[PDB]
RNA sequence: CCCAACUGCAGACCGUACUCAUCACCGCAUCAGGUCCCCAAGCAUAGAAUGCUCUGGUACAUAGAGAAAGGUACACUCAGGGAAGUCGGCAAAAUAGAUGCGUAAGUUCGCAAGAAGCAUUGGCUCUGAGGGCAAAAAUUGCCAACUCAGAACUGCUUACGGCGGGGAAUCCAACUGUAUAAUUAAAACAUAGGUUUGU
RNA sequence: GUGGUAAUGCGAACACUUGCCAGGUAACAAAUCAAUCCUCCCACGGUGAGCUUUCUUUUCACCAUAAUCCACCUUGGGCCUUUUUACCGCGUUGUUCGGAGCGGGGGCUCAAGAUUGAAAAAUGCAGCUCUGUACUGUCAUUGUGAGUUCUGCGCAUUAAAGCAAAAACCUGGGGUGU
RNA sequence: CACGAGUUGUUCGGAAACUGAGCACAACGUUAUAUCGUUUUGUUAGGAAAGUGAAGGUGUGUCGCCAUAACUGAAAAGGGGCAACAGAGAACCUGGGAUUAUAUUCCAAAAAGAAAUUGCAUGUGGGA
RNA sequence: CGGGGAAACCCAGGUGGAGGCCUGUAGCGAUGCUGACGUGCAAAUCGCUCGUAUGAUUUGGGUAUCGGAGCGAAAGACUCA
């Protein structure tokens, strides 16, 4: 047969990102000295819009804390952010929405987002528009902040991981049908060479393990093993169960 | 233009 | 008078979309396009500028809020929660 | 091209050293002064004849003196 | 070098005077619709134009008051008036009522 | 068109001046053997493509 | 050494012809195929439609003679009947512009709809209405551009070009789209929506 | 350096500054409406040509002004001062604006123009003369309608679409100098 | 077909001299094999890739500080390039009787002329 | 801007210029005549008819992905007849 297009994609080719509009990535301070010591105080200069992001984006000002020059953050906006906003971050940076304090220094229960799973890698959790983290609990003998995140997973991460005070900004946007292929079209310019969908039955068998037949049929369980090599992992992918789940939603990943 | 022109006032 | 019966922003459509699917799409539309109190300057002027983003037309004051409304109940809530625990 | 206004800016720019050539243009209302300097072309324009014709005279015999007239192609190839 | 070849523009002008008084321009001479000959939104223009116009002129004169003038502004802005003959006579009624109560 | 560069419009005027007629004197030579260049292009009929 | 008004001297390299196509490029060719960009007149007309014209260009396409049959046509017409033809109304015919009335079932209330239908169109001579600018100015003078109505008289051989036939239903696919370059454009693919799976 | 309440003005030390910083220009956007150069048309006159049984004060052609500068009346924005009990008022064809300062008076400034001149007639184009690529002398029409994307025009379009970047250059902040 | 001719630029297009989608020299790593991979998400390479020079000291000349040569350096993270003849950028535009063919490219003193721009210098006028 | 209504709101006349909206050029395609041609103008063209024609539109130049591979709104289509 032919190299699926699940597997040709990996190659990258036409099939990379579609970067050139967009303003960089978006990432908290680096966790330097006046972080972990004191806090730092920046201007919310311009809040920006980025093609293939349905949040918003922060610029914030900051001088430089070694230098005589000005330093400009690129942040994913929490909701309720403006222009001219005055914000903290570190240590003793006080609790308000668009702060960055360590996980430590923010009492259980106040909502986060920009929650950084590693100490000092700026930001990796709930940071899609509308998402956020809950802070469960603190433990103060492993020094861990235990936190739900936005798939309702728990997960704990060090006491000295950073995170913004907030929602994420832009939310309730797949609350608005797109009636149109050309709605689609636009929201994926943005993004990636990802749309059209093609089923996998309509195509050819030389093509796909769905394709073939006198019918428009998969011809064997659509359920494949994990362990299945490249090219015949397709369909449902180690799939637990399957219908139409029928009742508490079970919480997706790995335990 | 101001006053519509009429065919019997060409004699003049 | 009046234009149209029950579709009102929704009548660019014609007929080919289905009617729940414009009237899901018609309160959200209606909500993005509007004019939203400004709580800086006091003025009806908030209009959104790409998914997410609010400026005033009276203070000219930039805001990141929600896709097609400028405050989410869940960041009404969340402004709330976090004043709350400042004050303990 | 500049305008000079006054006759003692004419007899300056006339004494300066790059004033290659005067142009005598005579026409039916005035008298142009056309002095070819090294990157300007300073006309004086006088309306008065008799003034303009004093002017014509007294300029230095240094400079080139050119009279303006149309010449033809079979004058000039 | 010989003369251009002529295209006479006499017939044309001939043409143009008769359709000038009238002529030439009837029901079953029209090919384009109504608003392609003299959209709307023309007509609507010159006479909004001509009322905001006159209106302008009489404040600026003080034979209406400011008042009288925002009223007859929305009501123009509002189709009240077919031509400026119509405005001038709602003028000339309103002074007689105000020139009665005072 | 007009733009070319210089070692392609030397290429082009050495190919021009290759495309000569056989001198008259070369066929009364001792031993001769040419006739016609039997070279010569035009171009209609063959592309040099620089 | 700095400046700003002059002035003096000097300002190097490559391209530059022609073509850009019913003959200069690709297609074995001076091949009715293909090939990007700019400038774009007058009249009719809604007009970059279509028809004709001044400027510019061209008369280059093998021609002459010339009512055989049979052909092709980016050519017509045919009395009476009117789909009886044929697998099948294929092909042709038919409808047409503008304006005023009028317009059904069904419907997601948006449509259906130009639904369907019924009327009027010329020419000429007039009459109203629609403005700009100056000095109860609710007045006086000048002046431009087009139209839209109404009226009388007088005509049609219904007479350039361009320009929907319509209706009652059934089966598919929601729709706009895409798609077998060179026999398949569809009910196929895509598509908003919907649901799963992994993380 | 220096004027003006201010908007902001002033050019022969108002010298330098990428040591270093911070901003701008480069730089990007719909439709509607109004449009510039320019094109076409009409009116008005000149010059030539055409037609002329008859008619047509007629038909046709032409009537041009490059860059670069000098001085400085409209249109549309931004702003300043004053009056501000301004809340109804101003304004667009149009979906709006105002004590976070509408409207009125007077100004500052920007953009697009108009106008005065230098260039420039010495040029160009038509005839015409008469005495050879000759030569003298004449003309050499200034006002409107329809188009026209230059422009007004952007934190500027549908938008889960929000419309490249750099060199180069311009200002300022500090500083040097004075 | 043969012969003889024709394409003229400080300002036009390109390059000199911009970045873009991108490429891939170096560097490193891999490969029996470099003819492989990485090389813009501010950006090479375990990676010491800056040869520049703020202020100082010393000396020359310029003045009453400035410029010039040397010794000690403040600061500057992230090697070298290519990729647009429609993006950025870009100081010339009319007349000609100036051709057989080129011209915003030719025209010579009345340049038919009118400009705009660089670089370097000399005087003039002012400051160091 | 009017007209109703106690209110909620409703009814009419304008303005405005939305839409993967319609008729139609150019453009981009290719339904039927199973027309022409079928040793052709042409190794796929011609004529009329026809689809669409503000959009998931069309197009120039640069770039990137290929041989058991690439690319594909999927026809085993296309990858120099
Ligand atoms: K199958
Ligand atoms: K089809
Ligand atoms: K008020
Ligand atoms: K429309
Ligand atoms: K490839
Ligand atoms: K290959
Ligand atoms: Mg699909
Ligand atoms: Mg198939
Ligand atoms: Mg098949
Ligand atoms: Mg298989
Ligand atoms: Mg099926
Ligand atoms: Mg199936
Ligand atoms: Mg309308
Ligand atoms: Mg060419
Ligand atoms: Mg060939
Ligand atoms: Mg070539
Ligand atoms: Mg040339
Ligand atoms: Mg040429
Ligand atoms: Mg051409
Ligand atoms: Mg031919
Ligand atoms: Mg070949
Ligand atoms: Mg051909
Ligand atoms: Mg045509
Ligand atoms: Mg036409
Ligand atoms: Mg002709
Ligand atoms: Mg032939
Ligand atoms: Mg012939
Ligand atoms: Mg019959
Ligand atoms: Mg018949
Ligand atoms: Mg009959
Ligand atoms: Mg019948
Ligand atoms: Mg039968
Ligand atoms: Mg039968
Ligand atoms: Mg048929
Ligand atoms: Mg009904
Ligand atoms: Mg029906
Ligand atoms: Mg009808
Ligand atoms: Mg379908
Ligand atoms: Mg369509
Ligand atoms: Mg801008
Ligand atoms: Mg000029
Ligand atoms: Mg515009
Ligand atoms: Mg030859
Ligand atoms: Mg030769
Ligand atoms: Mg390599
Ligand atoms: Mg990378
Ligand atoms: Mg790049
Ligand atoms: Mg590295
Ligand atoms: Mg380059
Ligand atoms: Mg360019
Ligand atoms: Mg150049
Ligand atoms: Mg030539
Ligand atoms: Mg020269
Ligand atoms: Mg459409
Ligand atoms: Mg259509
Ligand atoms: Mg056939
Ligand atoms: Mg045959
Ligand atoms: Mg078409
Ligand atoms: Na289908
Ligand atoms: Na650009």
């Amino acid at each position: 047969g032919k190299t699926v297009l699940s597997c040709r994609k990996g190659n990258g080719s036409v099939y990379q990102v579609h970067g050139h509009k967009r303003l960089g990535p978006a990432k908290l301070r680096i966790l330097d000295y006046a972080e972990r010591h004191g806090y730092m105080r920046g201007v919310v200069k311009s809040i920006e819009h980025e093609a293939g992001r349905g949040a918003a984006l922060a610029r914030v000002e900051f001088r430089h804390p070694y230098k005589f020059r000005r330093v400009k953050e690129l942040m994913v906006a929490p909701e309720g952010m403006f222009t001219g906003q005055s914000v903290f971050c570190g240590q003793k940076a006080p609790l308000a929405i668009g702060n960055v304090l360590p996980l430590g220094q923010i009492t259980e229960g106040c909502i986060v987002c920009n929650v950084e799973a590693k100490p000092g890698d700026r930001g990796t959790l709930a940071r899609a528009s509308g998402d956020y983290c809950i802070i469960i609990s603190h433990n103060h003998e492993t020094g861990r902040t235990r936190l739900k995140l936005p798939s309702g997973q728990k997960k704990s991460v060090p006491s000295t991981s950073r995170a913004m005070i907030g929602i994420i900004s832009g939310g309730g946007r797949i609350e608005k049908p797109v009636l149109k292929a050309g709605n689609s079209f636009y929201r994926f310019r943005g993004k990636r060479n990802c749309w059209p969908k093609v089923r996998g039955v309509a195509r050819n068998p030389v093509e796909h393990p769905h394709g073939g037949g006198n019918h428009q049929h998969i011809g064997h369980p659509s359920t494949v093993s994990r362990h299945s090599p490249p090219g015949q992992k397709v369909g449902l992918i180690a799939a637990r169960r399957t219908g139409r789940i029928r009742g508490g939603k079970a919480v997706k990943g790995a335990w | 233009v101001a006053v519509r022109a009429k065919v019997g006032s060409r004699s003049y | 008078a009046k234009r149209t019966v029950k579709m009102g922003v929704m009548g660019r459509y014609g007929t080919r979309y289905g009617a729940n699917p414009r009237k899901r799409a018609k309160k959200l539309e209606v909500s993005q396009h509007a004019k939203h109190f400004c709580s800086f300057c006091g003025k009806f002027a908030f209009r959104r500028k790409a998914v997410g983003i609010w400026r005033c037309d009276g203070c000219s004051k930039t805001v990141a809020g929600g896709a097609y409304t400028l405050s989410t109940p869940n960041n009404s809530t969340v402004r709330s929660t976090v004043r709350r625990l400042r004050e303990l | 091209p500049r305008e000079i206004k006054t006759l003692k800016e004419f007899l300056a720019i006339c004494s300066r050293k790059d004033a290659r050539c005067v142009k005598v243009k005579h026409n039916p209302s005035a008298t142009k002064f056309k002095v070819r300097c090294s990157r300007y072309l300073y006309t004086l324009v006088v309306n008065d004849k008799k003034k303009a014709d004093k002017i014509e005279r007294s300029i230095h015999p240094s400079v080139k003196k050119i009279a303006v007239t149309a010449r033809s192609h079979a004058k000039t190839n | 070098r010989k003369p251009v070849k002529v295209h006479s523009r006499a017939r044309w002008r001939k043409m143009k005077e008769a359709k000038d008084m009238g002529r030439h321009n009837g029901v079953g001479r029209r090919e384009g619709s109504r608003e392609a000959r003299m959209p709307s939104k023309e007509l609507w223009m010159r006479r909004l134009r001509i009322l905001r116009r006159l209106l302008r002129k009489y404040r600026a004169d003080k034979k209406i008051d400011r008042h009288v003038y925002r009223d007859l502004y929305m009501r123009a802005k509002g189709n009240v008036f077919r031509n400026k003959r119509n405005l001038v006579e709602h003028i000339h009624k309103i002074k007689n009522e105000k020139k009665k109560e005072r | 068109g007009r733009f070319k560069p210089l070692a392609v419009k030397k290429k082009y005027a050495k190919k021009m001046n290759q495309n000569k007629p056989v001198p008259y004197w070369i066929r009364l030579r001792t031993g001769n053997r040419i006739k016609w260049n039997e070279k010569r292009r035009h171009w209609r009929r063959t592309k040099l493509n620089y």
